């Protein structure tokens, strides 16, 4: 296909009649992925991932099942489905510029909620199907959902079968996001009873706080476990009342206990448990090998900056925080110099959807290397001559590469923009607002590269 | 009094550790680039043949990633090739042109003027500098014997001064070309001293001592964390050969080591270092008493030498009329005279991006501010804005005529332009019926835009001229549109802009 695809595969629709499984890299666990490919073949009759979303149901029988599922639900969710606009989030959350702590925070997730909900809604519309024998494709999805916790091979199938099915039937999105909206409503309703407080999340995954004293841990485990029990039971009860029955019994996962939590954007959240120094960062784009180092720098700077809880006037803390953030930026750009010649390290994965640099007329000469490009185009911006910055598709040239010096005055600027969103968010979220952390890259440490 | 604190903005970044040594290797000529080696190893050819050798070099780098290219372009490409660093044990990028695996970048790039003409660019990895400086190399015995005869820095320096094809033209005229990618380690000032009357050498040598004093004061001011004792810090002086028989100008080249742990980065930063070193010796009492009666003007230092692609005649080299030879101004408390004399023969002492001669910390002066508006100019500008009025910039004025798009406004008034051409130059009017406007110059007070459809000169009757529409703000903040033509024939200054008509918009 012109635009490519996420998962490598090679279908054998005819001659010679032997399935051929491409297992990409993963040398350490090669047997694991070989077994996963074999299981994916055996379960979905080998149609996956070639046939697409049609393994479950024809792309055009879905408009009927979705309508047949909007009827068997409860009256409230019937409208809740019809009023779903992209990213409505009708639930009491935190202002995206905000932070919390020290209070006992906790993250929760329902493993595979979209897939399980799709399976239940498919069964609700199953009576509406033309052929009872034409529901065997609706037996593979239940096999996937049932075996999802037992084996991860069903997982990667369900994280792609479901979003692609939602594209096959646009009307299924407004149904799935209405059922999940109903789930979030009962999550919020039950939260108040168990001292839990909805503060953020994205539906199946949600993080919140507890109104317990923030020093006692012996009883903390008890409340953190009772909240999980109550929320799981209440959500299961709402689903049962909505007639939607899940094949694998619902389970809530305690994905971590933390004491401080800071959010800047809608997806960016950093959690940190001071006692065991276990942290988790989300919302930072990992668009290359340098962004991982940037994420590590951010997760260390935030660990050091929330360790400044020493008794001080809020104004003092803002400055002794901004200084440390600038110092972290300094130590990042200093280490950037020692890897200025690693073009693969300063590489960005452009999607076939995003705007892309124009292909040089010599990248069309890679021979048996142009075939590796299926989804991502790895580009590095080098600076030949002067003034002009040109993009090099890294994986379309033989190795070792020879290039003009990498324009770190472009990639580091982008990485620093992301680090700056994270740090403007934390600065304006823990202490008083009004400070946009900017690092004078163009003046302080621009000379190193340009 | 020396000025530096009130008219310079020191911007340094300290880099301690491996980033210090790594930064040094990345921005300075390789350790073996200016270490005397048996023969040359480089790429020396005329501009024409080098365009070909560069084209062929690209055809062995483009296969592996090099962005393809589509006498300034040649110098820019050669400088970029020389700057490119070695990735591990792999041969460097310039090895395609130099044709050896022992080449270590960064490298010096020189310009050679030949007879009758021809700029022959030469990128070298090593060269026979021992041979070039052999003529002015004084043996340790000679310098020691002269020191015994004359125990006096000034006298010994005057006595020690007395005792002194592209591939072959490299050794008659070599001019080092500034590489903005690399870091500058030596303050190299080009002193063009104009002379009313001839100056005796005894006077110049005493003036040069005063210049050393003033420059060292200026250096200890610019680099505050250094330690420049102005009686032992070595400054190197080189005089252009013509007793001085010079009548019009004395050609001088002053080389100063950048004191540790500093390294200067940037063309504009050295432009400041040179302007601070100029005021220091002009405010110095002894220097302007010693050379004043002989110098017509006090403008000694040329500060434009420091720009990517600008070359400076190296010492121990001539001009195609004067071989720059050292003039020894011994430091007043120099503890090693023979070393000082045999320090002028080391190329590192007179190279912009030479290897700095166990680094713990390193301070990179990468900015000494922007263009120097004279305290006289700054105070002149603030006082002119308060008595005469504000002259709005080009961009703001163009914004009034819905331009945020210049090449589109040009099209709308192009009719007025062509109408005035019909009225005053009708014999060439029809060449201006179908014209496309392509930007030529874009400034905050000038916007030149060409009109390619070789058009005809509108002044004389010599296919000889290129047309350029130029927009400026004149009169009462009104837009003045000028048609200008650059012809090639000598009656019209060769390739020089000449205006023909200027109308309002
Ligand atoms: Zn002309």
């Amino acid at each position: 296909e012109v635009r490519g695809g996420p998962v490598p595969y090679f279908a054998v629709l005819g001659f010679p009649g032997w399935p051929t499984f491409t297992v990409p890299a993963t040398a350490e666990s090669a047997r694991d992925l070989v077994r996963g490919a074999a299981a994916a073949y055996a379960a979905l009759l080998g149609a996956w991932p070639a046939v697409g979303a049609r393994v479950v149901l024809p792309p055009r029988a879905w408009p009927g099942v979705a309508s047949a599922a909007a009827g068997c639900l409860l009256p409230a969710v019937r409208e809740a489905v019809a009023r779903w606009h992209p990213a409505t989030k009708i639930i009491q959350l935190l202002d995206p510029p905000a932070a919390v702590g020290p209070v006992w925070t906790a993250r929760f997730c329902f493993p595979g909620l979209r897939a399980q909900l799709l399976a239940a809604l498919a069964d609700l519309g199953g009576s509406g199907l033309a052929d009872p024998h034409g529901r065997t494709g609706l037996a593979r999805l239940d096999a996937l959902v049932v075996a999802a916790p037992s084996e991860p091979w069903a997982g990667a199938v369900l994280e792609r079968l479901v979003p692609d099915t939602c594209n096959a039937c646009p009307a299924l999105r407004q149904l799935l996001g209405g059922v999940m909206a109903a789930v979030c409503l009962q999550i919020e309703e039950t939260a108040s009873s168990v001292k839990f407080a909805v503060c953020g999340g994205d539906g199946g995954a949600f993080w919140g706080v507890f109104n317990v004293d923030p020093q006692d841990a012996d009883a903390a485990s008890g409340v953190i476990e009772d909240a999980r029990r109550a929320i799981e039971t209440a959500v299961g009860a709402v689903l049962r009342a909505n007639a939607v029955r899940l094949r694998h019994p619902l389970c809530l996962a305690l994905e971590g206990v933390y004491t401080h939590a800071v959010a800047w954007s809608q997806a960016g959240v950093w959690f940190w448990n001071s006692r065991d120094n276990t942290d988790h960062l989300g919302g930072f784009p990992l668009r290359g090998p340098a962004y991982t180092t940037a994420a590590g720098v951010v997760r260390d700077t935030l660990r050091r900056v929330l360790g400044l809880t020493t008794a001080c006037v809020p104004e003092e803390d803002a400055l002794t925080a901004r200084g440390l953030m600038e110092d972290a930026c300094d130590r990042l750009i200093l280490d950037a110099f020692n890897k200025r010649l690693d073009a693969e390290y300063w590489s960005v994965r452009v999607s076939p959807f995003e705007a892309s640099d124009p292909l040089p007329p010599t990248a069309f000469r890679g021979g048996a290397l142009l075939d590796a490009e299926h989804y991502w185009r790895r580009v590095v911006r080098v600076c030949p001559g002067g003034g002009e910055s040109v993009g090099v598709p890294v994986d379309l040239y033989p190795r070792p590469l020879v290039l003009p010096p990498v324009d770190c005055a472009h990639h580091l600027r982008e990485i620093l923009r992301e680090i700056e969103l994270v740090f403007t968010g934390v600065l304006a979220g823990v202490w008083g607002e009004g400070g946009k952390f900017v690092y004078p890259f163009d003046d302080k440490m621009s000379f190193l590269f340009a | 009094l020396n000025y530096v604190k009130h008219n310079v903005t020191p911007r340094e970044t300290v880099l301690d550790g491996d980033t210090a040594k790594a930064y040094l290797r990345a921005r300075t000529y390789a350790p073996g680039a200016l270490t005397p080696a048996p023969a040359y190893c480089g790429a020396v050819d005329s501009a024409t043949k080098m365009m070909g050798r560069l084209a062929d070099a690209e055809k062995l780098l483009v296969p592996r990633g090099w962005p393809a290219f589509a006498t300034c372009g040649i110098v820019k490409r050669l400088l970029r090739l020389a700057a490119t660093e070695q990735q591990g044990p792999t041969p460097p990028a310039i090895a395609a042109l130099i044709r050896n695996a022992a080449v270590q970048t960064p490298l010096p790039v020189y310009r050679i003027s030949m007879v009758p003409t021809g700029q022959a660019f030469a990128a070298l990895a090593w060269d026979d500098w021992a041979r070039i400086t052999r003529d002015a190399r004084l043996a340790e015995a000679v310098v020691s014997a002269e020191a015994a005869a004359h125990p006096d820095h000034g006298a010994l320096g005057r006595r020690l001064t007395d005792r002194i094809d592209a591939g072959g033209q490299m050794y008659v005229n070599r001019n080092e070309i500034f590489n903005g990618a690399l870091a500058i380690t030596n303050i190299i000032l080009d002193l063009d001293i104009a002379l009313k009357e001839p100056v005796p050498f005894r006077r110049l040598h005493e003036a040069l001592g005063h210049f050393r004093r003033g420059a060292l004061a200026a250096v200890q001011l610019l680099f505050p964390a250094a330690r420049v004792d102005p009686d032992a810090y070595p400054c190197y002086f080189f005089k252009s050969a013509c007793v001085c028989s010079c009548t019009d100008k004395i050609g001088l080249r002053v080389c100063m080591p950048v004191p540790a742990p500093y390294v200067v980065h940037g063309s504009l930063t050295m432009r400041g270092v040179a302007r601070v070193i100029q005021q220091a010796v002009l405010l110095d009492r002894d220097f302007v008493e010693a050379i004043g009666s002989y110098v017509k003007n006090f403008l000694l230092i040329d500060t434009g030498v420091y720009a990517h692609g600008h070359s400076l005649r190296l010492p121990y080299f001539a001009k195609i009329c004067g071989r720059l030879l050292p003039v020894f101004v011994i430091p007043p408390a120099c503890k090693d005279v023979p070393a000082f004399v045999a320090a002028h023969a080391d190329p590192r002492r007179f190279h912009f991006h030479a290897p700095p001669t166990s680094p713990r910390e390193i301070r990179v002066l990468h900015s000494l501010g922007g263009d120097y508006v004279s305290f006289f100019e700054r105070k002149a500008s603030r006082n002119a804005l308060e008595h005469f009025g504000r002259r709005e910039t080009l961009t703001e004025v163009l914004g009034r005529y819905n331009v945020q798009t210049v090449e589109g406004f040009a099209s709308e008034l192009l009719g007025r332009i062509v109408a005035c051409i019909e009225t005053h130059f009708p014999e060439h009017a029809g060449e201006y019926q179908a014209v496309s406007v392509r930007r030529a110059v874009s400034k905050d007070d000038w916007v030149l835009l060409q009109l390619v459809p070789s058009l005809s000169c509108l002044r004389f009757k010599h296919a000889t001229a290129r047309t350029f529409v130029a927009l400026s703000v004149g009169a009462n903040n009104r837009l003045c549109v000028s048609l200008c033509q650059q012809c090639f024939a000598a009656k019209c200054d060769s390739n020089r802009l000449h205006t023909l008509f200027t109308i309002d918009a």
